């Protein structure tokens, strides 16, 4: 029976690709809801009217700073309690629990009080890193399963029973991670839906919220050194607010349900027992013992730079340069333009399959380098609306660079390590270093300028990144063996 | 145009010239005052021929149309005051029969040589005042059968002949007015021609003693009851002056503004039926016992400003002899307000067996100190009301009011009394009800001050500089039947707790301007004094302008019958909850010019349930949801009276809402409005249950 097996493996490949698309769309919806709610809460709390009239003596800046610190410092404990927890719950089960913690953070935003919002921030900071770690592990293992099914179909007896791929699953992993990251970046534009439809028509023009701005651009001396006290021309009706937040909760629950229903199960009880056979006492030290790896010692600055540049695109650009001329009316437009640029660069890098591995990577960084130049000398004037297309130009270019660098890091980390425990370990370390970079940039607030550190880091990693590739061709020979 | 209400037409201050026709046809009142009508066209009143009364005063009508009275047969009240009606003809009022009241208060009518009052047999009130009439002749034959009120004041009448009054053959005339006319002589038999004369007024008639003597002789053998000679030139009275009035049954006599130098002995003897006597505003220099002889049935007498003036150039004091009012045994009301009598003699008020009401405000200029022998004359008189304000009283001796046993209302206010209240001054006042000690200079309370007066029901201490109030026992303790207690502007810093104890009958309490801030806040001897312990029947309460910055909880407990609270001009900012819980029958609440910031439900619930009127202007509200959301939601829905709502209700904070009216504040953008409170709990519960259930299910 040949055609029956053909149909069987066709259903299998269809299930693989549909679970991949489901996980991608779940990432999209969850991250979009999270960014939208976070932005709405940070903007709605920067005024006197909504702070004193609705709440008064509740301490909105204090609870906001406590939420921020609980989200930004908990990744340490997250790393301290992620590997054994992921191997306990599972690859898709930690995905589901982290999406549930995100939805919990969205839910506890209705009343907004200390004892209900601070634990939510702690849980979010605990679940942010292992969410992405398990996501990368799941998507890479599913790409490997897709490739192994394809090569079992095309090669029945020619394919060995042990070790099918041998570093050849790149054409099937590139096309998966490209669409995954394009959807993750389209999430950034989807996050701008509540602001455009509900919040963009409640704040006045830039002629009043941008008065006390005497120095912007290269002379920032902080995230927001000069700004008006209030930005809302009128108080937002609570009915529209509850409507938009109910829509957010509904789409979050829809993402929850579609993930649960279309993710299936990719843990494989046999391999689950295999991983349990490792033990609980040695799994706690193995990620820390993996420091002796030759690749991680040079790839850690790459993770730091990825985190630095993604947080610069999130806050350093929207609140540092886009706020110069125009106020908060065209910031969501800059964000969606950056998102579309990243989504386009996703397929632009997908088209880079024929070229070898470490070709666009440093080039992407080089892009930032060029952009960094334009971010060092040129300084836009705040009280003028002359040239506005250059902002969208730099936003699109930074999106291209960021998406290219992120997808290159993902594909390289999936290619260099093909084993399941290796995949989980390296993804965990990479995402922990990214969280540490985010925390450092959080500590890097209220600073004069973060461009010199950024450019020195990009120049330290370009040479370093090339460095790592120059020794793999000469056959150095080193790999940690912790079975 | 003209305002229409219930069968009336308010068409006055509109400056209209023509006759309006837009008014309904079933109307009965027409008010056209202060307009510029030239005349009344008798053709345009056909549409509303059912008019009952007509008012066309303050206009310039020159002639009246006789048809005007036949086209509206329901005309009963006709009023043409301040018009320019030149001459009256014979056929003018010859069709007017249903007429009842004719008012011609000003038309400059000089001569009337016809019989215009022949057919108005239903006429009751006639007014021809402020005209140029020189004779009281209104016709030839007897007419005006139902005439009762005839007014002829402010005319140029020089004589009252007997022939020019024969038309009142048998007409029961009730009120006759000849004021402001310089009559020089009275013809004999003139008043005898009138069928019945009840009242007669000659105010400002420029009579003399001989003139009023001849008038009194002419006024013999008639039924006159009320007589007024006010604003006259009656310099002095004699016995023969009022000799004619003995036959008639006079009831009320008025002698005001006559500048009477003196009263002759026995000049009032010939009158035995006099009941009301008025001697206001004269310059009497001497009084004698024989002067008031013959006034047996006198019941009303007033001597307001009846004595000699101050006379700064030459010092003169009018003296009154003893036994001046002994003949007045039936006198009930006696008044000598604003006089210059030096003091009270031993037997001034002797002989008044039935004196009940006596007013002595500003009568004595040098009384100063009362004595027990001062009120000895009034011992046999059952006085019920006595007034001593504006008397410059300084001291009160022991047993001064002992003779006045049946005294009920006593007034000592507006004086300079500077003495301690020992308590023996009120001896003998068993039936006293109200005591007025307001606006006095300086007093000192004592434990036995009000002990002899348990039956007291009203007491006033406004502006007295009260001292020694915080003593045990409370001086107000024996006042078992005390109902109204008024002490304001005393500046009493320390008040003991035992004060106002056992005062169950206490209903009204005034406590304005006494500085009660230090006593309540956090007292050094202990805690809140809560002097309102058992004042259950308290109804009206006032604590304005004491500068209190907080209200202790429990001071208003067991205060059910309380109706009104006045806490204006205070410094309170924070109000403890459950302070107004017993205030369920509250009607009026005043909190103005305070430091109130937030109004909350747990504080203002019970009082706002049945509150009638409230005043809370001039207050710095905090225009925030958590502060005033329930306040705005209540004031929007409720219908209670609010004075100056959108004008003096402002918000000082926040700075964005500085100088913004409280009514324009919107509560839709508040936390309590939207149900995210329930939405959060239901979403969190559902999500936690879902996660836990699915995780425990797929694990096993
Ligand atoms: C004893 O005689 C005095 C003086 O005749 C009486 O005083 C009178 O008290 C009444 C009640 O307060 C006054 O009426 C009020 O006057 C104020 C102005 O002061 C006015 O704003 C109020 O609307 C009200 O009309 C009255 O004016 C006052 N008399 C005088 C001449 O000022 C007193 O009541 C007498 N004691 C009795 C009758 O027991
Ligand atoms: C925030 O903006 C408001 C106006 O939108 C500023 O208020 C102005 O302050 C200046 C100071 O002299 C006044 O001359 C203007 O009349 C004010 N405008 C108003 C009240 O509408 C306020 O100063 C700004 N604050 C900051 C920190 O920039
Ligand atoms: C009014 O008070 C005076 C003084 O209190 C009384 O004068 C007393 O008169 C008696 C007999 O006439 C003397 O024995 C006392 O020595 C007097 N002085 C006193 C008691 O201090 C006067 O009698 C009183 N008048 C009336 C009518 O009782
Ligand atoms: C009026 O009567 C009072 C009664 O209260 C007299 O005051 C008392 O005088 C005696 C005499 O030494 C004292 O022992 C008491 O302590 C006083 N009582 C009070 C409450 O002070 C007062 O002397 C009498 N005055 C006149 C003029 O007779
Ligand atoms: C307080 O007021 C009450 C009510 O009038 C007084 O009680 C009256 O007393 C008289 C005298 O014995 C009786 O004739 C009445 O029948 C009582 N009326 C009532 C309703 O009980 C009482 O006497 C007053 N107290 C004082 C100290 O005067
Ligand atoms: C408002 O902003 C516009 C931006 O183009 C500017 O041209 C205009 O002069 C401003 N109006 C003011 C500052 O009153
Ligand atoms: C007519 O109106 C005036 C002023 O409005 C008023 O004084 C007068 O009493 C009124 N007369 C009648 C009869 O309504
Ligand atoms: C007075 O009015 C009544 C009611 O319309 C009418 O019948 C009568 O003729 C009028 N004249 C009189 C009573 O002289
Ligand atoms: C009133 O007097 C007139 C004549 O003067 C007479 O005709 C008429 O009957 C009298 N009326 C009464 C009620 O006496
Ligand atoms: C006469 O005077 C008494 C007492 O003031 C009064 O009741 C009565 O109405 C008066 N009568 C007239 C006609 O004025
Ligand atoms: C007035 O009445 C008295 C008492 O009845 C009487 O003697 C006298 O004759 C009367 N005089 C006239 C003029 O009627
Ligand atoms: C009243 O009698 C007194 C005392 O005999 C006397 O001095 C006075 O002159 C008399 N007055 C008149 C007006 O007779
Ligand atoms: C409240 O206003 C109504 C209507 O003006 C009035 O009838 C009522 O007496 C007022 N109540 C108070 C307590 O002022
Ligand atoms: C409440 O306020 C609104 C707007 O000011 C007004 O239209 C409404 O009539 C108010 N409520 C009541 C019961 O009058």
């Amino acid at each position: 029976e040949e055609e029956e097996e053909r149909r069987y493996y066709r259903r299998k490949r269809l299930g693989v690709v549909k679970n991949v698309l489901a996980a991608s769309t779940g990432v999209t919806l969850t991250y979009g809801v999270y960014l939208g709610l976070l932005q709405m809460q940070l903007i709605l709390h920067y005024d006197e009217t909504y702070r004193e009239v609705k709440y008064g003596n509740m301490g909105l800046p204090d609870i906001d700073s406590k939420m921020l610190m609980g989200i930004n410092v908990t990744p340490i404990a997250a790393l301290l309690y992620t590997p054994v927890l992921i191997r306990f719950f599972g690859t898709k089960w930690m995905m589901f629990l982290a999406v549930g913690i995100y939805a919990l953070f969205v839910s506890t935003n209705y009343w907004e009080r200390y004892y209900t919002l601070v634990p939510s921030a702690v849980a979010l900071g605990m679940a942010i890193v292992p969410l992405w770690a398990s996501m990368g592990n799941y998507i890479t293992r599913m790409s490997q399963k897709y490739y192994e099914y394809s090569h079992y179909k095309e090669q029945d007896e020619q394919g060995p029973q042990q070790r099918p791929p041998r570093g050849s699953h790149a054409p099937y992993l590139l096309v998966f991670q490209a669409i995954f990251y394009s959807f993750f970046h389209l999430s950034f534009a989807c996050a701008q839906l509540p602001m455009i439809y509900f919040l963009n028509n409640y704040l006045y023009d830039l002629n009043h919220t941008l008065i006390n701005v005497q120095s912007c651009g290269t002379k920032s001396q902080g995230i927001l050194n000069g700004f008006n006290k209030t930005v809302l021309r009128t108080l937002p009706r609570s009915k529209n607010l509850i409507v938009v937040e109910s829509v957010l909760m509904a789409v979050a629950f829809l993402a929850m349900l579609m993930v649960l229903g279309l993710c299936g199960a990719a843990y494989r009880p046999t391999e689950e027992i295999d991983l349990r056979s490792v033990g609980w006492g040695n799994i706690f030290q193995l990620p820390f013992k993996h420091v002796r790896d030759f690749r991680l010692r040079h790839l850690v600055p790459f993770f730091i730079y990825s985190g630095f540049e993604v947080l610069f695109a999130c806050t350093g650009f929207a609140l540092g340069y886009g706020v110069c001329s125009m106020g908060l009316e065209r910031l969501a437009y800059l964000l969606i333009a950056y998102s579309l640029g990243a989504s386009a660069s996703s397929v632009l890098g997908l088209l880079g399959l024929w070229l070898p591995r470490s070709v666009p990577l440093v080039a992407g960084a080089g892009l930032h380098l060029l952009l960094t130049l334009s971010l060092f000398f040129w300084a836009p004037a705040p009280r003028v609306l002359q040239h506005s297309w250059i902002f969208y130009f730099v936003a699109a270019l930074w999106g291209v660079g960021s998406a290219l660098n992120k997808t290159g890091l993902s594909t390289l980390l999936g290619i260099l390590y093909e084993d399941k425990e290796r995949q989980d370990f390296i993804f965990t370390i990479y995402h922990w270093w990214q969280a540490v970079a985010i925390f450092v940039v959080y500590l890097g607030s209220s600073l004069p300028m973060k461009a010199k550190l950024a450019v020195l880091l990009v120049t330290l990693v370009a040479a370093a990144a090339s460095y790592l590739w120059m020794e793999q061709k000469l056959q150095q020979g080193l790999v940690p063996r912790q079975p | 145009q003209c305002t229409v209400r219930y069968n009336v037409a308010d068409c006055s201050h509109l400056k209209l010239t023509h006759i309006p026709d837009d008014l309904p046809s079933n109307i009965t009142v027409l008010n056209l005052t202060h307009n510029q009508l030239r005349r009344l066209p008798p053709t345009n009143f056909t549409r509303y021929s059912q008019l009952a009364i007509l008012d066309a005063g303050f206009n310039s009508i020159s002639k009246l149309e006789p048809e005007l009275c036949q086209i509206l047969p329901l005309l009963k009240v006709l009023n043409l005051q301040h018009n320019e009606l030149s001459q009256i003809s014979d056929q003018t009022f010859v069709f007017c029969t249903n007429l009842t009241e004719l008012d011609l208060m000003s038309n400059s009518i000089h001569k009337i040589k016809s019989n215009p009052f022949k057919n108005q047999k239903n006429l009751i009130k006639l007014d021809l005042s402020h005209n140029g009439l020189s004779s009281t002749k209104l016709g030839t034959g007897v007419q005006l059968e139902n005439l009762q009120e005839l007014l002829l004041a402010k005319n140029k009448i020089l004589a009252l002949r007997s022939e020019e009054l024969e038309f009142l053959g048998n007409s029961s005339l009730r009120k006759l007015d000849l004021s402001s006319n310089p009559l020089k002589e009275f013809s004999p038999g003139c008043f005898q021609t009138i069928g019945k004369l009840f009242a007669l007024l000659l105010n400002n008639a420029q009579l003399n003693p001989h003139l009023t003597e001849k008038l009194c002789w002419e006024l013999s053998n008639t039924s006159i009851q009320n007589l007024s000679l006010a604003n006259n030139q009656l310099l002095a009275t004699s016995e023969s002056t009022f000799s004619g009035l003995k036959w008639t049954n006079l009831t009320q006599l008025d002698l005001s503004y006559n500048n009477l130098h003196d009263v002759g002995n026995g000049s009032f003897s010939y009158l035995p039926s006099l009941r009301y006597l008025s001697l206001e505003y004269n310059n009497i220099q001497r009084l004698s016992p024989r002067s008031f002889y013959g006034l047996s049935n006198l019941r009303y007498l007033s001597l307001k400003r009846a004595f000699t003036k101050q006379s700064v150039s030459l010092a003169s004091h009018p003296n009154i002899d003893d036994f001046s009012f002994q003949w007045l045994k039936y006198l009930e009301y006696l008044n000598m307000d604003d006089n210059n009598i030096p003091s009270t003699k031993s037997n001034t008020f002797t002989g008044l067996v039935s004196l009940k009401y006596l007013s002595l405000s500003k009568t004595f200029t040098s009384l100063q100190t009362l004595t027990n022998e001062t009120f000895v004359s009034l011992a046999h008189s059952p006085l019920l009301t006595l007034n001593l304000t504006k008397n410059h009283i300084s001291k009160i001796a022991n047993g001064t009011f002992s003779w006045l046993g049946q005294l009920r209302i006593l007034d000592l206010g507006l004086n300079e009394i500077e003495q301690k209240l020992s308590g023996q001054e009120w001896r003998g006042l068993r039936n006293i009800f109200e005591i007025y000690l307001s606006y006095n200079k300086y007093l000192q309370l004592s434990t036995s001050s009000f002990a002899l007066v348990p039956s007291l029901q009203r007491l006033m201490l406004r502006r007295v500089a009260l001292k020694n109030v915080d003593i045990s026992p409370s001086p107000f303790r024996p006042l078992r039947n005390l109902t109204i207690l008024d002490l304001s502007n005393n500046n009493i810093a320390n008040i003991n707790e035992d004060l106002l104890e056992g005062l169950e009958n206490l209903e009204i309490l005034d406590f304005q301007h006494n500085n009660l801030a230090r006593l309540w806040k956090r007292a050094n001897p202990g805690g809140p004094v809560n002097f309102l312990k058992g004042l259950s029947h308290l109804h009206i309460l006032n604590l304005e302008s004491n500068g209190l910055d907080e209200i202790p909880v429990g001071v208003f407990k067991n205060l059910f019958e309380l109706k009104s609270i006045n806490l204006g001009l205070n410094n309170l900012n924070k109000l403890e909850p459950f302070i107004f819980d017993d205030q369920t029958s509250l009607r009026s609440l005043n909190l103005q010019k305070n430091l109130i910031t937030s109004v909350e439900k747990d504080v203002f619930g019970p009082p706002f349930q049945n509150l009638n009127s409230l005043d809370m202007r001039f207050n710095p509200f905090d225009c925030t949801c958590e502060s005033i959301s329930w306040f705005v939601n209540w004031i929007n829905q409720t219908h209670t009276n609010i004075s100056e709502l959108s004008t003096h209700y402002l918000c000082n904070t926040p700075h964005h809402y500085y100088g913004f009216p409280l009514k324009l504040f919107d509560t839709s953008s508040c936390k309590d409005s939207a149900p995210f409170e329930l939405l959060f709990i239901i979403s969190t519960s559902m999500l936690l249950v879902f996660i836990l259930v699915v995780l425990l299910i797929h694990i096993e």
